[PDB]
RNA sequence: GAUGGGGAAGCUCCGUUUCAAAGGCCUGAUUUUAUGCAGGCCACCAUCGAAAGGGAAUCCGGUUAAGAUUCCGGAACCUGG
RNA sequence: GCUUGUGACGGCCCGUGAAAAUCCACAGGAAGGAAUAGUUUUCAUGCCAGGUCGUACUGAUAACCGCAGCAGGUCUCCAAG
RNA sequence: UUGACAUUGUGAAGUACUUAUUCAAUGAAGCGGAGCUCACGUUCUAGCAUUCAAGGUCCCAUUCGGGGCUGAUCCGGGUU
């Protein structure tokens, strides 16, 4: 029943003045801005989502350890599992056509 | 019609080795008590020797020439089978299911490899197994 | 049950429009909302995205083909035509 | 009277092309060492779709033969083209559907599109949905080559000028009718302003040559010559003939 | 912000050459059936976090007051 | 015409369907000739040769997509490859099938 | 000498970049 | 919307990468002094344009006649060095 | 249940529904590096600083615009039984 | 819109060339002639292609390296 407002000093109903509502410790309801959710990384070949790598916003990405953006695999955090594997078959057997081909 | 033997050479496909070669040493066909699956134990490279021209000097050839070896037990379908061989008798005795599941023994067992591998990188032959694959 | 006589995908637009106009849009509709077997993975899955994007639901593959329909007559036409000048001009 | 309508658009203050949406200008690889003694191989990445244009585009990426770097162009995507698909450009590329070749490589009867007027300027002729140009036969003298234009002229074009095999996609648009103002609107929107279209006999004498009487009616016949001045050139312009 | 639960890594941050105060807690809480109780929340402040040590049993926390350094000043309650 | 030849392979011999199996029983060396369908990516494609290579097997190139070669083994879904791991009275591992 | 290789790059067209020639024929002067 | 240019008797008009010799941070060289000088990197080529678009980081409690997520006490976070 | 946030899906288009700054990972292997010793400030902890301008109140049947303390006109958030 | 004159030169016979002028592209890359052996390195596959390039040969004054020719044929500086 208790209505709250805005606490920033933008009026309207924008993407980046979203608001919860929560209950402080003083018992009363108020207004809470909260921010964009973050999206996670895409594979680079196949537009899927990575395994192992936290969604966070782009600029948070440089306060966080390198565990956090990367597996420990080749292309670890630009191509997921599948993809690296079909890079590995794909380059040995056409290498190997290349020597026969030359004959 | 069977070709996973002890010295074949194959291309290693997942697991924090991708893409890196290795020779298989001792095959497993039919399961074991771990590993409820076809495995073989190989030894492979994690680091290739890096190019070297006529203009090194003596040091700096002796330091992009030195190689980091790996064992590891994979299953069978997660490895890409090659046509080439590889000789395994000098370090056979040193891999073994008792090398694994003992911190101490692997270690020991990598450097008898690096030092095997090493010395077969001198005086050059199989080539292509000392050269990174591009992918 | 057959809920419709003759329109059938045309019911929405109601008694507007004219017979006639209704009745050629419904021939064009039908085969822009169809499936079609996919010949890279055999699976029944492509359907259109913008007119002329065709795209496979499981490999995801696009190949571009007409407004309406995965494959023209008149494109049909031009494979036949290239396939002969081609084997006519590597011998 | 005051200007009439159709002047009003030499300005270009509200009737300029809306192109906020566009992709990029559909254009050929520039024409440089390979294309006229080889062919470079491309990879058609992904097939996208252009706002206010039927047809489809097709994005190929090639590799700079001068620098270790990639280079992205934007292609009309023709008639079973597919993403993933290896194309071919150059003079010896071979006759396939997608391949870009110079017209005087090609025998008689061949199908192309995205054709060039003139060696270099990367694409000018058949860039519609649906249209193709067809070759009626070459010239080695003078390295001229003869083609069918979609409108039904022939045209005579040199031997260098290249194109893409097959037929622009996104072929039969134009069979669907809109049956509404809506579907029209919308059309219209990505392209630019002019739509609706208001008569000019329904107009006063002052907005149109047309407008005025106590009947809806022209008054004066509707060919207008071709020496005629703007502000004139309203109705039927150098009509050689009328009627059905 | 932070809590510690190793009496050993307590110690040591009490000595880290940088913390100038500290404070005890006394809470009385019930446990899940038996009789009231009392915990005592030994309470460091670092220079960037306020650590927690969380003691249920009076036998031990008694022990640990005098095992604090005279050098430092404990806020009692 | 291999059609008919494929129906007796199944009422007296072993096979198996399927890619992940094929390529099982070409490192067991207990395969003897193998059937790829037309549509078959040619990296799946590549690789079936390779380990065929290695096996010394001989390989045959089915005229026809998934949809044609799984109706010949009498199956009703579609079907990649086949590999045949031992004839029965048909004599399909002696002819150019 | 063995672990020394001679290893020729492809100049044609399509294949290795080119290398850095003489281009004063070519210049924007 | 300047510059390089092209128009106009002229106030000024066109144009924004255009027929232009259009630019600077990673160092090495020096221990005469501060930056001249050695290979390489780069060519995108002004600027202005949103207090509803994109966007690094703070919350609770208390406090005034009239101010606070800004002051007070406590507890956090980000950037640069 | 109401309001709002979100996830996986489905329908529609001759309509397919912005851009740049900024940050991150990967490929690459140019250089620098251990035996009486060096690097990691992407692990923890510790040290310093964060300038400039806006901030009161109304936001309307009396604080805005209509000659005015004019029944007109004027963007938006919170919404009990 | 049409004609005359100027811009406006060069050659032949009963249309030809270049240099003015005009058009187009490219962060002005492989043009023209000739010489090596009509061609003279690249087409099953959504991989990879970058450190004045490895190698060969000839020098420095041997230190970690440096510099020519060839690899990658000459001539003409007309960007095409
Ligand atoms: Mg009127
Ligand atoms: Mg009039
Ligand atoms: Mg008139
Ligand atoms: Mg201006
Ligand atoms: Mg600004
Ligand atoms: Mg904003
Ligand atoms: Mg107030
Ligand atoms: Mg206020
Ligand atoms: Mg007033
Ligand atoms: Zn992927
Ligand atoms: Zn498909």
């Amino acid at each position: 029943a208790q209505r709250v407002t805005f606490r920033r000093r933008n009026p309207y109903n924008t993407r980046s003045n979203k608001i919860k509502v929560v209950k402080t410790p003083g018992g009363i309801l108020r207004a809470q801005h909260v921010k964009k959710l973050a999206t996670r990384p895409k594979c680079g070949d196949c537009g899927s989502a990575l395994q192992g790598i936290s969604t966070l916003r782009p600029r948070q990405y440089a306060t966080v350890s390198k565990t956090h953006k990367t597996v420990s695999r080749a292309y670890g955090g630009s191509r997921c599992a599948n993809c690296v594997k079909e890079r590995i078959i794909r380059a040995f057997l056409i290498e190997e056509q290349k020597i026969v081909k030359k004959v | 019609a069977k070709f996973l033997k002890a010295g074949k050479v194959a291309v290693v496909v997942r697991g924090r080795y991708a893409g890196k070669k290795v020779v298989i040493v001792k095959p497993h066909d039919e399961g074991s008590k771990s590993h409820p699956f076809g495995h073989a134990l190989v030894a492979g490279i994690e680091r290739y020797p890096l190019k070297v021209t006529k203009k090194h000097g003596a040091k700096k050839v002796a330091k992009r020439t030195k190689i980091k070896p790996f064992i590891k037990v994979v299953n069978y379908n997660h490895l890409l089978p090659t046509r080439y061989t590889l000789d395994v008798e000098a370090f056979k005795s040193v891999v073994s299911t008792e090398t694994f599941e003992q911190p101490s023994q692997r270690e020991e067992a990598k450097k008898v490899v690096k030092k095997a591998f090493e010395e077969r990188h001198q005086a050059g032959k199989n080539q292509w197994f000392f050269s990174k694959l591009r992918f | 049950a057959k809920r419709t006589k003759k329109v059938g995908i045309t019911g929405k637009y109601g008694v507007r429009y004219g017979s006639s106009l209704r009745r050629q849009v419904k021939k064009l509709e039908i085969q822009q909302h169809a499936r079609y077997d996919c010949s890279f993975c055999g699976k029944k899955t492509v359907k259109r995205g913008a007119a002329g994007i065709w795209t496979c639901s499981c490999c995801k593959k696009t190949v571009a083909g007409g407004a309406y329909t995965v494959s023209t007559a008149a494109a049909a036409t031009v494979r036949s035509t290239i396939r002969r000048l081609r084997e006519m001009v590597e011998a | 009277g005051r200007v009439i309508r159709n002047q009003r658009k030499g300005a270009g203050s509200i009737f300029t092309s809306h192109t906020r949406l566009r992709q990029g200008a559909a254009k050929l690889r520039t024409l440089d060492y390979a294309e006229r003694h080889g062919y470079i191989r491309g990879i058609v990445k992904q097939i996208v779709h252009d706002s206010g244009r039927g047809a489809p585009l097709a994005k190929v990426v090639f590799r700079d033969p001068y620098k270790y770097r990639l280079r992205e162009e934007i292609f009309i995507a023709n008639e079973g083209v597919h993403t993933g698909q290896f194309i071919y450009a150059g003079k010896k590329a071979s006759l396939n559907v997608g391949n870009v070749l110079p017209l005087g490589s090609v025998p008689e009867g061949t199908i192309v599109s995205n054709v060039e007027e003139k060696p270099g300027d990367r694409g000018a002729l058949a860039r519609a949905s649906g249209n193709y140009v067809i070759i009626i036969g070459h010239n080695p003298d003078e390295n001229k080559t003869r083609v069918r234009l979609p409108s039904g002229a022939k045209k005579v074009i040199s031997s260098d000028a290249r194109g893409v095999i097959g037929v622009i996609a996104g072929g039969g648009r134009v069979d669907k009718p809109l049956l509404k103002a809506g579907r029209a609107f919308h059309k219209y929107r990505l392209k630019r302003n002019s739509w609706p279209k208001t008569r000019g006999v329904a107009m006063n004498p002052v907005d149109h040559p047309h407008g005025g009487g106590n009947h809806q009616h022209i008054g004066k016949a509707s060919t207008i010559s071709r020496g005629a001045v703007s502000g004139q050139k309203a109705g039927l312009i150098a009509a050689r003939r009328t009627g059905l | 912000a932070r809590e510690i639960t190793d009496i050993k890594q307590f110690l040591e941050l009490t000595r880290r050459a940088d913390v100038k105060t500290a404070t005890v807690k006394i809470n009385k809480k019930l446990n899940k059936a038996g009789k009231p109780f009392r915990q005592t929340k030994f309470k460091v402040r670092g220079s960037s976090s306020l650590y927690t040590l969380v003691i249920n049993d009076a036998g031990k926390a008694k022990k640990l007051i005098q095992s604090l350094p005279p050098t430092l000043k404990v806020n009692r309650l | 015409s291999i059609n008919q030849k494929l129906a007796l392979v199944i009422k007296s011999g072993k096979y198996t369907l399927g890619y992940k199996s094929t390529v099982k029983s070409l490192r067991q060396g207990k395969s003897k000739l193998i059937i790829i369908a037309a549509n078959t990516p040619v990296l799946r494609k590549s690789e079936l040769e390779y380990y065929a290579m290695l096996s010394k097997t001989k390989v045959y190139y089915f005229q026809g997509g998934n949809n044609e070669l799984g109706t010949a083994v009498g199956k009703l879904f579609r079907v990649g490859v086949v590999s045949i791991l031992e004839a029965g009275d048909s004599d399909i591992l002696t002819t150019l099938a | 000498n063995p672990l020394t290789h001679s290893t020729p790059k492809n100049f044609g067209i399509g294949q290795a970049v080119q290398p850095k020639r003489n281009l004063s024929r070519y210049v924007k002067w």
